[PDB]
RNA sequence: CGCGCGCUACACUGACAGAGCCAGCGAGUACUCCCUUGGC
C-alpha cells in the first residue's frame, strides 16, 4: 500500500487559528474581534439605558 | 323513490361522500375511474373489500364518490370506508336483511375499521 | 421614522436611525405616531442596519 | 448437542431481578412432567413455547 | 368485473400478498414461533394503519410483513416514507421470487425462524430469551444488516434486503444477520 | 484443476475497506493506554518525571513511548504492507482510535506526540496529498467496529500456554482475529474482561506488548505465507 | 450554604469538552448585577 | 373503592357522559364500563401501570356482560345491536341486530304503530 | 432475598438433621 | 459473448471478455435491474446457458479449460468439470425427460 | 425450585410430627402441591416421604 | 474569550428531465426588497 503522510501541525494549540494565507487569517481575526467588540458595546448600552 | 343511499366516510381530516344508486357496475371517485384514483401502490388496499365481497355484489349498483381533505393515506382510507358503509346501507335499504348481515359479518370479520369511525384519541397513560 | 412592514399590533420602522447601537440606547422607550397611538420601542432589529 | 422444546407454565412473582430479565417457570414439551425455573430476558407472558440448550442446570437469581 | 385490472381479475380467487403471493401452504418450522408468527389473517398490503402497539403483545397479532416494513423504516431520513418502505418490500419480493423460484413468504418465515436467537447475556450473565424478543431482534438484525450493506453501496437497499433475506433463509455464514446471531449464540455458550 | 494463470505484473495489495466484514484478517487494539495532555505536550516521564513525582501518582503510567514503539512494530510489519493488518487504540478515558494501514507515523517521538495531541483535540487526521482520513478518533464499544466471527483474544501471564502457530491454525477460515493488548507498563489483566473470549500466554517469560504482537504477527505471516 | 444554595450562580453541566491536566464556579450573576449596579449608580 | 379500607381508592375517567353499565371480569383483573360517550371502555386496572382502551361504537351503550371463559365480552347498544368482542385482541368477533327481534309494541298512550 | 433466605435456611437445617 | 434469457422470459445472463458474467432482470420495456454477477473464472467465459428444466441452475464454458455449473442461490458454483485442453467455447444441457443431468 | 422441594417436604414431615403452626404447615403443603402436582405424582422417591408425612398429618 | 439553546453545510438518502396527484390555520380602505444612471 502507498502509505500516506499525516497532515498536521507541529506546535499545535486550540487557541491559534491556522490558515496559510495571512491575508484571510488576519481578516478572520479582525472580523472576530469586531464581532465580539460590537456585542460588548451593545451590552454596555443596554445595561446603561435600563 | 329511485334506489338511492348516501354514506360518508371518516378519518382524522379526510372525509368522503359516496352515493350508491342502482346500475350495472360503474365506479368513479370524483368522476374519474377507481383504477386511476390512488397513489397506485395503495390501489390494492382500496381494492380490498371488493376482493372480499366478490364483484357480483357490486354488479347491480353505481357509485359516485367524493373525497376531500387530507393526505393520501387519509384519502384512500376514506374511500374504502365509504365503499363498505355504502354497500352495507344499500343492501339494508334495498335487499334482504340477511344479506346485509352477510356482508357485515364477513367484512367486520376481516377488519374492524372498515365500518366504524374509530377516532384517533388523546388518552395517554394517566 | 417610517414604517417598513406592519403586522397586526407590532411593527417595524425603517428610516429613523442608522445603528442598533443607537437603538440599544433607545430601548424600552416611548413612541407616538401621528394618529394617536402610544406605543413602545422594544428591541433593535437585526439585518437591516 | 440436542435442543429442548419447553413451555412457560408460570411467570414468577418477586425474584428481585436485576434488569428486565425475568425468572420464569417452564415445563418440558417432551418430558412434560419435568418442570424447572429458568432465566428469560425480554417481554414474556404465561403459557408459551420456548427453545433451550442447557436443561440440566438450574438457573439462579 | 366492474373496475378491476386484468391481473386482479386473474387472482380473484384468494388473497395474495401484493396480489401476487399466497399465504396458503406455508409451514411453520419453529413450533415455538407458531404463535408469534401471525399468518392466519390475510392482508392485502401491510400498510394497514392500525393500533397494534398500545397494549401488550400486539406487534404479535398484527401480520408479520407489517412488522418487517415498520422495522425497515428505522433510521433518519427513513422515518416517514412508509410507502417507500412497502415499495422496498414489493421490489424485494419480486427479486427473491425471480431469485428463488419459491414463495417469498415461505422464504421470509424460513429466514426469521432460522435467524431467531435462543440465548444471550446481560451485564456478564448468560440467560435464555423470550419469543417476542426473538422475532424482534431477528427483524431488527435483518433491517440493520440490509442498511449496512446498502450504506455506501451501489446496490440498492431493496436488493440488499433481498440478498440478506435469501441468505438468511439459506442459513449460510454469508449473511450479517446469521453472523451476528451465531455470535450471540456463541457468546451465550461462552459465558454459559 | 487449472494451473491458476500467472501474474505478468505485480499486485498492489489493497487494504481492507471499512465496510468489509467478510474476510479473515488481523486487528490489534492497544488498550489501556495513557495519553494525557499538559500545557501543549503529552504527559510523559521525560520532563513530567518531576511533576508526577511531585503529585505522587504512578509516573510509570505516563508512557506513550510504549504505544509509539508498538505501533511502529505493527505499521512496519509486512502484514500491513500486504494489507492484512488493522489497528485500534483504546485508552483509560475510554477513547478509541482507528489506525489505518496507509499511513507512516514519524519515527520521531516528539513529532509523533504532537501528532497525537492534535489527534486528541481535532479528532481526525487527513493526508497531505490525499483527502482521505488516516487517524480517526471513534467511540465505544469496540464490538461495533469488530467483525462478528472473530476470536476475541487477549494476552496475559497466568493463562496456560498454547502455541501461536497452533492457535492460528485453530482459527476459522473466514474468521478474522483481533488481539487486545494492555500497553501499560505495570498493571493487572482486567482491562478487557468485558470483551475477551479467552486469555492466553505465549511464552514463559514476562513480555512487552511490542514483542507480543511482533512474535504474534510474524507467526500469522508464517501461517498465511507472507 | 454555598454548595446548597447553588442557584446563586450558573454552571455548565458538561464539564470540560476536553480534559487537560496541568498543575465549579465560572461566575456570580448576583455579584455582577450588584457591582454593575454600584458602578452605574456612581 | 376497596372493601377492606372502605375509603376512596380512585376516580377513573375517560367518559363523555355518565357510565351506564358496569361489569367485571371473573378473573379479577379487567373492568368494563359502558357509557353514552359512545364508548365501551375496557379498564386495565390491577397491573401496576393502569390504562384504558376504547372500543368506539357507532352508537351508544346500554349494557355489558361477560364470558366466564374470559376471552369474550358482549355489548348491548340502543340501536339494538349486540356485539361480541375478543377481549385481548380488542376486536369484534361478531355483531347482530335486534330491533325487529324485540319489536313488540303499541303501548297505550301512543299514537304509533 | 426472602425465598433464597428460607431456602438456604432449609439447607442448613438439612445438614443439622 | 452470449446473452441468454431464462425460458420463463424475464431474466438475462451474459459473459464479457473480462471473464465476468452478469445476470439481470427486465420487464417489457427498458428495465435493467442487476440481479447478480460472478468473476470467478478469472478468464474469459464464452458460453453460458440456463437449464431448460430447472429455474435455478446454469452452465458456463470459460475459455481456459473450465466448464461449470451454478445455482442462483449461493455465491459459489455448484459443480465444475475439466478434461478439455484447448479453447472450450461451446456447450449446453441435454434435452430429454430421461436426460436429467 | 424442585431440588429444594424434598428438603421442604421433609421439614413439613418434621413439623407434622412435631406439630407447630398447624395452619401454616397445612397451607404451605397445599400450595406446594398445587404448584408441583404433576412432578409429585410422576416422581417415585417422594411417595414414601408423602406417605410418612401423610400419616403424621 | 467561555458556554448551551437553535439554524445551516456535509453523497446514494443521487441528479436532471417529463408526467400524475391531496390539506389546515387564512381577510382593518390593508400588505410594498432596496437605492441609484439616463430621458420625458
Amino acid at each position: 500500500i502507498k502509505t500516506y503522510i499525516p497532515k498536521f501541525e507541529d506546535d499545535f494549540d486550540p487557541d491559534k487559528h491556522y490558515d496559510p494565507n495571512r491575508e484571510r487569517a488576519e481578516l478572520a481575526k479582525l472580523k472576530a474581534e469586531h464581532k465580539r467588540e460590537r456585542k460588548g458595546a451593545l451590552r454596555e448600552l443596554r445595561k446603561d439605558a435600563q | 323513490s329511485v334506489q338511492a343511499v348516501q354514506v360518508f366516510g371518516k378519518k382524522k381530516n379526510a372525509t368522503a361522500v359516496a352515493r350508491c344508486v342502482q346500475g350495472k357496475g360503474l365506479i368513479k371517485v370524483n368522476g374519474k375511474p377507481l383504477k386511476l384514483f390512488a397513489p397506485e401502490i395503495l390501489r390494492a388496499k382500496l381494492y380490498e373489500p371488493i376482493l372480499i365481497l366478490g364483484t357480483d355484489k357490486f354488479a347491480d349498483v353505481d357509485i359516485r364518490i367524493r373525497v376531500a381533505g387530507g393526505g393520501h393515506t387519509s384519502q384512500v382510507y376514506a374511500v374504502r370506508q365509504a365503499i363498505a358503509k355504502s354497500i352495507v346501507a344499500y343492501y339494508a335499504k334495498y335487499v334482504d336483511e340477511h344479506s346485509k348481515n352477510l356482508l357485515k359479518q364477513e367484512l367486520i370479520q376481516f377488519d374492524r375499521s372498515l365500518l366504524v369511525a374509530d377516532p384517533r384519541r388523546c388518552e395517554p397513560k394517566k | 421614522g417610517t414604517p417598513w412592514k406592519i403586522f397586526k399590533n407590532t411593527a417595524f420602522i425603517k428610516d429613523m436611525f442608522n445603528s442598533s447601537l443607537e437603538i440599544a440606547k433607545f430601548e424600552g422607550a416611548a413612541i407616538r405616531t401621528v394618529s394617536g397611538i402610544r406605543g413602545q420601542i422594544k428591541r433593535a432589529l437585526s439585518k437591516p442596519e | 448437542a440436542p435442543v429442548k422444546f419447553v413451555k412457560v407454565t408460570r411467570v414468577l412473582g418477586r425474584t428481585g431481578s436485576r434488569g428486565g430479565v425475568t425468572q420464569v417457570r417452564v415445563e418440558f414439551m417432551d418430558d412434560t412432567t419435568r418442570s424447572i425455573i429458568r432465566n428469560v430476558k425480554g417481554p414474556v407472558r404465561e403459557n408459551d413455547i420456548l427453545v433451550l440448550l442447557e436443561s440440566e442446570r438450574e438457573a439462579r437469581r | 368485473y366492474d373496475v378491476l385490472p386484468k391481473e386482479v381479475l386473474a387472482e380473484v380467487g384468494s388473497v395474495k400478498l401484493f396480489n401476487r403471493w399466497s399465504y396458503d401452504d406455508i409451514e411453520i418450522r419453529d413450533i415455538s414461533l407458531t404463535d408469534y408468527i401471525q399468518i392466519r389473517a390475510p392482508v392485502y398490503i401491510p400498510h394497514s394503519a392500525g393500533r397494534y402497539a398500545v397494549k401488550r403483545f400486539r406487534k404479535a397479532n398484527c401480520p408479520i410483513i407489517e412488522r418487517l416494513t415498520n422495522s425497515l423504516m428505522m433510521h433518519g431520513r427513513n422515518n416517514g416514507k412508509k410507502l417507500m418502505a412497502v415499495r422496498i418490500v414489493a421490489h424485494a419480493f419480486e427479486i427473491i421470487h425471480l431469485m428463488t423460484d419459491q414463495n417469498p413468504i415461505q422464504v421470509a418465515v424460513d429466514a426469521i425462524v432460522n435467524c431467531g436467537p435462543r440465548e444471550d447475556s446481560t451485564r456478564r450473565q448468560a440467560v435464555d430469551v423470550s419469543p417476542l424478543r426473538r422475532v424482534n431482534q431477528a427483524i431488527a438484525l435483518l433491517t440493520t444488516g440490509a442498511r449496512e450493506a446498502a450504506f455506501r453501496n451501489v446496490k440498492t437497499i431493496a436488493e440488499c434486503l433481498a440478498e440478506e433475506l435469501i441468505n438468511a433463509a439459506k442459513g449460510s455464514s454469508n449473511s450479517y444477520a446469521i453472523k451476528k446471531k451465531d455470535e450471540l449464540e456463541r457468546v451465550a455458550k461462552s459465558n454459559r | 484443476p487449472p494451473p491458476a494463470l500467472p501474474q505478468l505484473v505485480a499486485e498492489q495489495h489493497v487494504p481492507i475497506p471499512p465496510n468489509d466484514k467478510d474476510t479473515k484478517r488481523l486487528i490489534v487494539v492497544l488498550s489501556n493506554a495513557s495519553l494525557e495532555t499538559y500545557k501543549y505536550t503529552l504527559l510523559n516521564s521525560d520532563e513530567h518525571i518531576g511533576i508526577m513525582r511531585k503529585m505522587n501518582r504512578d509516573i510509570s503510567d505516563a508512557r506513550p513511548d510504549i504505544t509509539h514503539q508498538c505501533l511502529l512494530t505493527l505499521l512496519d510489519s509486512p502484514i500491513n504492507k500486504a494489507g492484512k493488518l488493522q489497528i485500534y487504540i483504546q485508552t483509560a478515558k475510554g477513547v478509541l482510535i482507528e489506525v489505518s494501514p496507509t499511513v507512516r507515523i514519524p519515527r520521531t517521538f516528539k513529532r509523533f506526540a504532537g501528532l497525537m495531541v492534535q489527534l486528541l483535540h481535532r479528532l481526525s487526521i487527513k493526508g497531505t496529498n490525499t483527502n482521505e482520513k488516516l487517524l480517526k478518533v471513534i467511540q465505544n464499544p469496540i464490538t461495533d467496529h469488530l467483525p462478528p466471527n472473530c476470536r476475541k483474544v487477549t494476552l496475559s501471564f497466568d493463562a496456560p500456554l498454547v502455541r501461536v502457530r497452533d492457535y492460528v491454525d485453530t482459527l476459522g477460515p473466514n474468521e478474522s482475529i483481533c488481539v487486545f493488548v494492555g500497553a501499560m507498563a505495570k498493571g493487572p489483566d482486567n482491562f478487557a474482561d468485558a470483551y475477551v473470549d479467552e486469555k492466553i500466554s505465549i511464552s514463559n517469560y514476562s513480555l512487552s506488548a511490542s514483542v507480543a504482537c511482533s512474535k504474534f504477527c510474524h507467526a500469522c505471516e508464517d501461517a498465511w505465507d507472507i | 450554604r454555598e454548595q446548597f444554595n447553588p442557584f446563586q450562580f450558573k454552571t455548565n453541566a458538561r464539564g470540560p469538552k476536553f480534559e487537560v491536566t496541568t498543575n465549579v464556579i465560572k461566575g456570580r450573576p448576583e455579584l455582577s448585577r450588584a457591582r454593575s449596579e454600584e458602578k452605574r449608580r456612581q | 373503592w376497596s372493601v377492606q379500607t372502605g375509603q376512596l381508592l380512585d376516580r377513573l375517567s375517560g367518559h363523555e357522559g355518565p357510565v351506564s353499565s358496569l361489569a367485571f371480569a371473573p378473573d379479577g383483573s379487567v373492568l368494563v364500563s359502558g357509557s353514552w360517550d359512545r364508548t365501551a371502555r375496557i379498564w386495565s386496572i390491577f397491573s401496576r401501570t393502569q390504562t384504558s382502551e376504547p372500543l368506539q361504537l357507532q352508537s351508544d351503550v346500554l349494557d355489558v356482560a361477560f364470558r366466564p371463559d374470559s376471552k369474550q365480552i358482549a355489548i348491548s347498544t340502543l340501536d339494538g345491536q349486540l356485539t361480541f368482542w375478543s377481549v385481548s385482541e380488542a376486536q369484534q368477533v361478531s355483531g347482530v341486530d335486534g330491533r325487529r327481534d324485540v319489536s313488540g309494541g303499541r303501548r297505550i298512550t301512543d299514537r304509533r304503530t | 432475598m426472602a425465598g433464597e433466605r428460607i431456602a438456604e435456611a432449609l439447607e442448613l437445617g438439612m445438614t443439622d438433621l | 459473448h452470449c446473452g441468454e434469457i431464462r425460458p420463463d422470459g424475464r431474466v438475462l445472463v451474459a459473459g464479457e471478455d473480462t471473464g465476468r458474467m452478469q445476470v439481470f432482470d427486465v420487464g417489457q420495456g427498458t428495465r435493467a435491474v442487476i440481479l447478480k454477477t460472478w468473476h470467478i473464472h478469472k478468464q474469459p467465459v464464452w458460453v453460458t446457458k440456463w437449464s431448460p428444466t430447472e429455474l435455478t441452475t446454469l452452465m458456463s464454458c470459460s475459455d481456459d479449460k473450465t466448464v461449470r455449473l451454478w445455482d442462483l442461490p449461493s455465491n459459489d458454483p455448484t459443480r465444475l468439470f475439466t478434461g478439455h485442453t484447448d479453447y472450450v467455447r461451446c456447450g449446453a444441457f441435454m434435452p430429454g425427460s430421461a436426460n436429467s443431468n | 425450585p424442585f431440588s429444594t422441594i424434598p428438603s421442604l417436604l421433609t421439614f413439613l414431615n418434621l413439623f407434622a410430627q412435631r406439630e407447630l403452626n398447624v395452619p401454616l404447615t397445612c397451607r404451605i403443603l397445599f400450595f406446594v402441591l398445587k404448584t408441583h402436582h404433576k412432578q409429585i405424582v410422576a416422581s417415585r422417591t417422594m411417595r414414601a416421604t408423602l406417605e410418612k408425612v401423610r400419616a403424621n398429618l
